[PDB]
């Protein structure tokens, strides 16, 4: 669920970065 | 990118912007 850690939450753009592929 | 909450294209948008070629996962069920 990353949406539910980065929709209720933050992220970072390296954090987003890492959800790649 | 900040401090902020994400979902909808916000999510793909930072997900498109830090990935672009090797694309995003992106969950919703499990």
């Amino acid at each position: 669920g990353i949406a539910e850690q980065c929709c209720t939450s933050i992220c970072s753009l390296y954090q987003l970065e890492n959800y790649c592929n | 990118f900040v401090n902020q909450h994400l979902c909808g294209s916000d999510l793909v948008e930072a997900l498109y912007l830090v990935c672009g070629e090797r694309g995003f996962f992106y969950t919703k069920p499990t």
